[PDB]
């Protein structure tokens, strides 16, 4: 979850499996002209 | 883009509009593309 | 780390209460819903 410039980002994956040792890659879902200011989270 | 232009007969009333308001106080400054909403008092001492 | 899909949503905003915007992220089981309002929470937010 990335948030700049008025703008919400959000990038996720899935996969079938402490954290395992190896390497994935992220694509790109979700943009939206939110625009607020946002401190915590739930 | 900007475009502005003039709306004085949409706007204008004898009597006085004061459908339209501005801030004039605020703690910090604002970031870009950002939209704020609030109505608490600005606190300029202690007692609120 | 999950099985049978007990992590549903998330909430995000700056003080979490009726006064300031606030962004929900749900996923009941049908549609990924994104909503972004002026919304009030609990002290147990939890979902059946």
């Amino acid at each position: 979850f990335k948030n700049i410039d008025g703008y919400f980002k959000i990038y996720s994956k899935h996969t079938p499996i402490d954290l395992p040792q190896g390497f994935s890659a992220l694509e790109p879902l979700v943009d939206l002209p939110i625009g607020i200011n946002i401190t915590r989270f739930q | 883009c900007v475009i502005a232009w003039n709306s004085n007969k949409l706007d204008s009333k004898v009597s006085g509009n004061y459908n339209y308001l501005y801030r004039l106080f605020r703690k910090s400054n604002l970031k870009p593309f950002e939209r704020d909403i609030s109505t608490e008092i600005y606190q300029a001492g202690n007692k609120p | 780390i999950e099985k049978s899909n007990i992590i549903r949503g998330w909430i995000f905003g700056t003080t979490l209460d009726s006064k300031t915007q606030s962004l929900l992220i749900v996923n009941n089981a049908t549609n990924v819903v994104i909503k972004v309002c002026e919304f009030q929470f609990c002290n147990d937010p939890f979902l059946d």
